[PDB]
């Protein structure tokens, strides 16, 4: 195709995309190498009824550490409030504290994964279940996490785009070749059902891009024009608000807050109230499904009002610059944009709930393998990073040529 | 009732969002299917290659 | 207010670690989100 | 090593200086002629380096008696290599500028030399044009007083001296000529720059804006400022002193709508009125008189807080200088549409080769490599700097700080050596004056409101027994002199009121004393109650560890806190470097668009067969018109070709000159070929009665007025779009990327509108 040919004729951009493909090669050979424990054959023979590697935890502690620091910017903390107030070196100090917090958080959660393996099965235990080889496993898992985030730091500077998001893309789409190898190993519904499934996948990708790439343009007008000097100028200044501002963070919240009550269900008592609360807090069946939907909606509202907070934005438009036509730049603009976010994050909430409940209500009506992942996080991450990378790359060909009036 | 006129408010505000057009929609769909197919066949080729290489090194 | 967000962040990190003792439904991931000049006339 | 290369070239120049003696003025002009003919006969400038610098060295000896040291020779080689030769104050920077100017002037193009003001331009032009016109090279000179014929004679000479402002205004007025014989500058070859740290770093985003045809209306300015003189502080407007961000509150907004008699202030109808209210309110709340400007004879003159000096020629932007002139009852120069605009970094970016000496370029060396790809060579001095640059005595309580400032200058003045202290603002100079008058010490105060006696005070301020208080802590052209007694004492003593956020101003203050190997002592009596320690406030630890060991805040000569405040300077300057590195790549968009359309306007005014390019513009306009009214994907025979033939009959052809069936049902390529053949026939029919002269004058005035008007509109619209692109981050997009894409879309729409205007006006004469 001629777009890939246009990137083929530009040596610097094709050097950067070859750099990204080689860093994904580094990511792959980091995934294929085994762990120092001996239970790799055990998890191969069992199947635990996801996989396990040195990159098994992934960036998930760095995501939740970024969410922890962006929640403790809301309170009265003079330290982090002043680091956020400081423009550049407060941001770097904040990011380095976030790196320290995610490496200690991954270090304790790898120990938690070892303890959960011991409480799960007696085959995936180690020869010293209480003697500290778990610290060595935690150090090598956090070393893998540090290697992949340093890989992301390399590929966000020398490579194409958002370095964390490209390797998360790479990890999340690396299982669909196993799924498409499994689909005809289980197939033998002959084809009509498979073309209907492919049509529904293309239709839900059209739905997710039509919801995701949709902005609400509030036209802000800086006062710094002399209207008696020139004819009318800028319509090109506005405030873009998304339909779904939150992202996948509410879906990850609902995963966290519906897998946390199964620890209380992993009490040693295993009582009848334990089996009943485990039967109510599971979302493959409606009693957990409605809790999952309502908790997604609640935390979409919460994380919208965290990251696109109307009071901080209304103060940033009051201090340096200008206003919205008809609306005073104080608290009236904050009330106006709070109304706007009330009307947008409802649709973003319903969207995340619908797309996060598609896999359960999809594998039922298409009884084809239960490990297949389309929908929810599995769909939004791949589609958002995939088209954001091309929207980053196609902004160079417009830089390349200025075709004047003489030609 | 707050619910009915609030629903009217939401359905009137959603007609002011800058939705993608049909041609940019199908451009985005084509490029996202191209990227997902390109990276899944790149990952299948590297699966086969690294599997043969770890067969070689045993 | 402020201690409400403190409690939400602490309970979030807490139940994140609690679900992260197992995380048996994993494979999901996450993407975070004065002026002078020299003027001259004619 | 570059310094080994410089010293071996200096030794070669000294050996061939031993070769060169007792010739004639006729022999040296013959040397000039033979170096020019050797450059004509295949040889390059680097080959003739040693002989040319020997000729300039001996000629400077003959003319002015002063003989260049090898330090000046290695600095001249480092200036000829295209990069910057940093060398300290008092070492002859103009007579090390005189060497690569002569070497790059023998080629025959136009060498420029940049100073900071017309007085230093005239001084250097006289005392170096003696040396240059000892050898036959005609040296011009440039002012804003000269007319275009005198300026064309100046640039048409071999070597021109001027300021940076006049070079910039001559470039932007050569890009608005109507004929190639009106423009004054040659192709831009070379420029050494005096004080590169001020001309390419501090003044590196200052717009040389050429305005035109003012609006001629004082009415809204005087109404807005007469209204805002009736407001009360913290009841009608917030004001925070750390960042001048004066802004109305809702009762102030309501009484503004009351007094101006309007329904809503924050509407689209009252944008200019809202602008004039905010600028008058910023003018007489934020801008205090003798700390932010100074009134002179009929005009406001800007003072800043970075440097203590005041800028003569500047104006404030966005309509604030008019609000200051309206709050002081003066007469106002009105506002206009800008016709052109360049900065100092773009102007000196688009030369061919440039260089220039300075005093302080290390932090700005790691700046300069990113922008002008020039190194900074630290030139080793002639005589070693023997003055004492002692570490700074730091302690809290600014009253006690000023007390030991007064005690220090008192115990200096008991011995009798002069002391030049360095203040930042006017009020700290006032407090030092009130202390030193109460100590019985006579002195002289030199500020932004006592600036008429600057030459005499800086003349007699180095002599024995004279205390002076200077506000400009970086002295560019002002030179202290000292003879008897002061050399027998410890030279001029320097006292720093504070330590700046930039080390360059501090080093410029330190470099006033140790000139040409003379004694000196400097101090920076620094506080903890100042803005630098407020920005770098780790208050509790340092405050307690210097608080338990105190006696009325006794001074602490602390090397660890000296390195800590050096690290504080490095943090502030890293932040400044990152800010300039962001704003540069925001500026490169309009830089590239301006270079493209200035090159194409010079192609319009330079070439002689322009029927081809006007035919191409009419072809592109006509092709876009038929592509608009013929949908590319839709089937034919619904394409509203009646509207298309109406558009052609009202734009290109006459009213009844194009019919219905002759383009009916055919393809767009052949129908645009038919319509372009018909406009070529109409074009020759229109041409044939004034075929050669008046067709070309009419063509050129239509094309140039269309380019000028659409470029004025595009400057305005890119300004507004760069104002409003920072709000794009509230949808996680990249603001730089959306700026780079929408500036390109707007520039292509601009070129489409240029071609439409040129086509319409040349086809409807
Ligand atoms: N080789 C030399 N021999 C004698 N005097 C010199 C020599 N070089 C420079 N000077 C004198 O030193 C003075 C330095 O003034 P200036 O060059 O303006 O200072 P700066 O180099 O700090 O700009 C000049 O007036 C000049 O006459
Ligand atoms: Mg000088």
């Amino acid at each position: 195709f001629r777009t890939i040919s246009n990137f083929m004729r530009v040596s610097d951009i094709r050097n950067k995309i070859i750099f990204t493909l080689l860093m994904l090669i580094v990511f792959r050979i980091g995934t294929f190498i085994p762990v120092p424990s001996v239970n790799t054959d055990v998890l191969k023979l069992q199947d635990q009824l996801q996989n396990f590697s040195i990159f098994a935890m992934g960036v998930m502690p760095y995501i939740t550490a970024s969410i922890i620091v962006q929640l403790l910017q809301m309170d009265v903390v003079p330290k982090f409030a002043e680091w956020s107030k400081q423009g550049e070196m407060g941001r770097r100090k904040l990011a380095q504290f976030t790196r320290y917090f995610t490496i200690v958080l991954g270090f304790i959660q790898a120990l938690g994964m070892s303890y959960g393996f011991n409480n799960l099965a007696g085959g995936m235990l180690i020869q010293n279940p209480g003697i500290g080889t778990y610290l060595l496993i935690a150090v090598v898992l956090t070393a893998g996490t540090a290697f992949l985030m340093w890989l992301g730091e390399q590929i966000t500077a020398k490579g194409v785009g958002n370095g964390i998001s490209i390797i998360i893309f790479a990890g999340i789409v690396s299982g669909i070749p196993t799924i498409l190898n499994q689909i005809y190993a289980q197939q033998f519904l002959r084809i009509v059902r498979l073309l209907l499934v492919a049509l529904a996948v293309v239709a839900v990708i059209v739905g997710v891009i039509y919801i995701q790439q949709a902005f609400r343009k509030i036209p802000i007008q800086y006062a710094k024009r002399l209207e008696g000097r020139n004819p009318v100028g800028g319509h090109s200044t506005h405030l873009p608000l998304k339909v779904n501002p939150a992202g996948v963070i509410p879906v990850i919240f609902a995963v966290s807050f519906l897998i946390a009550p199964p620890t209380i269900a992993s009490f040693f008592g295993t009582n009848d109230v334990t089996l009943w609360i485990r039967r109510t807090f599971d979302y493959t069946h409606p009693v957990g499904m409605t809790i999952y939907v309502v908790l997604i909606i609640a935390f979409t509202y919460f994380y919208a009002f965290v990251q696109v907070n109307p009071e901080q934005m209304a103060d940033n438009l009051k201090k340096q610059g200008g206003y919205i036509p008809g609306i005073r730049p104080g608290k009236n603009t904050q009330e106006y944009v709070t109304r706007i976010l009330y009307r947008l994050t409802l649709v973003g909430s319903l969207f995340l709930a619908f797309i996060a409940v598609l896999p359960v209500f999809f594998v039922n009506f298409a009884n084809l393998p239960p490990s297949a992942q389309i929908g929810g996080t599995s769909l939004l991450i791949v589609v958002g990073v995939a088209l954001e990378t091309m929207k980053q790359l196609e902004s160079q060909l417009v830089k390349r040529h200025y075709r004047g009036f003489i030609k | 009732q707050r619910v009915t006129n609030f629903f009217k408010e939401v359905v009137r505000e959603l007609k002011k969002v800058s939705w993608p057009n049909r041609k940019e929609l199908v451009n985005y769909t084509a490029v996202v299917l191209a990227t997902v197919a390109f990276f899944t066949v790149f990952f299948a080729v590297i699966d086969l290659g690294i599997s043969q290489l770890i067969r070689l090194v045993f | 207010a402020k201690k409400t967000a403190i409690a939400i962040a602490v309970a979030l990190a807490g139940f994140a670690t609690v679900a992260s003792y197992a995380q048996y439904e994993d494979g999901c991931s996450g993407e975070l989100e004065i002026a002078s000049g020299y003027y001259y006339y004619s | 090593r570059t310094l080994n290369r410089y010293e071996k070239i200096a030794n070669d120049i000294d050996a061939i200086r031993g070769d060169y003696e007792n010739l004639s003025d006729d022999a040296l002009k013959h040397k000039t002629i033979e170096f020019k003919e050797r450059l004509e006969k295949g040889a390059t400038t680097d080959d003739l380096l040693v002989e040319a610098f020997a000729v300039v060295r001996e000629a400077s000896r003959r003319v002015t008696g002063m003989f260049p040291f090898k330090v000046q020779l290695m600095g001249g080689v480092a200036l000829h290599d295209g990069n910057i030769a940093e060398m300290k104050t008092g070492e002859g920077k103009t007579l090390t500028s005189t060497l690569p100017v002569y070497l790059n002037a023998l080629t025959g193009k136009g060498v420029h030399v940049v100073t900071v003001n017309e007085y230093l331009a005239s001084r250097d032009a006289e005392q170096m044009g003696k040396i240059f016109e000892f050898l036959g090279l005609t040296v011009g000179l440039n002012l804003n007083s000269m007319s275009k014929d005198e300026k064309r004679e100046a640039y048409a000479a071999d070597i021109t001296y001027s300021t940076n402002n006049e070079l910039g205004f001559d470039y932007l007025r050569d890009n608005m000529v109507l004929y190639k014989e009106q423009m004054v500058q040659r192709p831009l070859h070379f420029a050494v720059i005096d004080e590169v740290d001020s001309i390419l770093i501090d003044e590196a985003r200052t717009p040389l804006i050429i305005s035109g045809q003012a609006a001629k209306s004082t009415k809204l300015y005087v109404q807005a400022n007469a209204f805002v003189r009736t407001l009360k502080a913290e009841k009608d407007y917030t004001y925070d002193i750390k960042t001048k961000a004066v802004q109305l509150t809702e009762e102030g907004m309501t009484k503004a709508e009351k007094a101006f008699g309007i329904d809503n202030l924050f509407d689209v109808k009252h944008v200019a009125l809202n602008h004039h209210i905010n600028q008058a309110l910023k003018a007489h709340v934020a801008m205090q008189k003798d700390v932010d400007y100074v009134v002179e004879d009929g005009q406001v003159v800007i003072v800043d807080s970075f440097t203590g000096r005041l800028m003569k020629g500047r104006r404030y932007s966005e309509g604030l200088h008019q609000a200051i002139e309206a709050k002081e009852g003066l007469e106002i120069q009105n506002e206009s549409m800008t016709l052109a605009t360049i900065t100092f970094q773009n102007y000196f970016r688009m030369y061919e080769k440039l260089a220039g000496m300075t005093g302080t370029a290390k932090t700005e060396e790691e700046e300069f490599r990113n922008i002008y790809n020039m190194q900074v060579v630290t030139i080793p001095t002639n005589r070693p700097v023997v003055r004492d640059d002692r570490p700074d005595l730091i302690y809290r309580t600014m009253e006690g700080k000023f007390k030991a400032v007064a005690e220090d200058v008192a115990q200096r003045y008991m011995t009798g050596q002069p002391v030049l202290v360095g203040t930042v603002a006017v009020e700290t100079s006032e407090l030092i004056s009130k202390l030193l008058k109460n100590k019985g010490i006579p002195h002289q105060v030199l500020n932004a409101k006592n600036h008429e006696r600057e030459a005499q005070i800086i003349e007699e301020a180095g002599q024995k027994g004279a205390v002076t208080i200077a506000t400009n802590m970086a002295g560019r052209g002002t030179d202290i002199k000292l003879g008897e007694g002061v050399k027998e004492l410890g030279g001029l003593a320097v006292v720093g009121t504070e330590r700046h956020e930039s080390r360059r101003i501090d080093n410029q203050l330190r470099g006033r004393s140790g000139r040409q190997g003379d004694p000196g002592i400097t101090q920076f009596y620094l506080s903890m109650e100042d803005e630098l320690m407020r920005r770098f406030g780790a208050e509790r630890t340092m405050a307690m560890l210097d608080r338990f060991g105190m006696d009325d805040s006794t001074p602490i000569q602390s090397k660890m806190v000296s390195r800590a405040v050096e690290s504080s300077q490095k943090r502030v300057e890293g932040n400044n470097f990152d800010s300039r590195k962001q704003l540069l790549q925001y500026d490169d968009v309009l830089r590239q668009q301006r270079e493209v359309i200035y090159k194409q306007r010079f192609e319009v005014i330079d070439s002689e067969n322009l029927r081809e390019i006007v035919e191409n513009m009419i072809k592109s306009s006509l092709e876009r018109a038929i592509a608009a009214y013929t949908p590319r994907e839709e089937l034919p025979e619904e394409w509203k070709l009646d509207g298309l033939v109406d558009l052609i009959n009202t734009t290109y052809l006459d009213e009844g000159a194009l019919e219905k069936s002759d383009i009916f049902g055919k393809e767009p390529d052949e129908m645009l070929e038919l319509i372009m053949d018909r406009i070529i026939t109409k074009y020759n029919e229109k041409e044939e009665q004034f075929g050669k002269e008046q067709m070309r004058e009419f063509e050129k005035v239509i094309v140039l007025r269309a380019v000028d008007s659409k470029w004025m509109d595009h400057i305005d619209a890119m300004d507004q779009l760069r104002q409003g692109i920072h709000l794009r981050a509230y949808a996680q997009t990249n603001p730089l990327r959306e700026y780079q894409m929408e500036g390109f879309a707007m520039f292509e729409h601009m070129i489409e509108s240029i071609e439409d205007e040129v086509a319409k006006f040349v086809m409807k004469a």
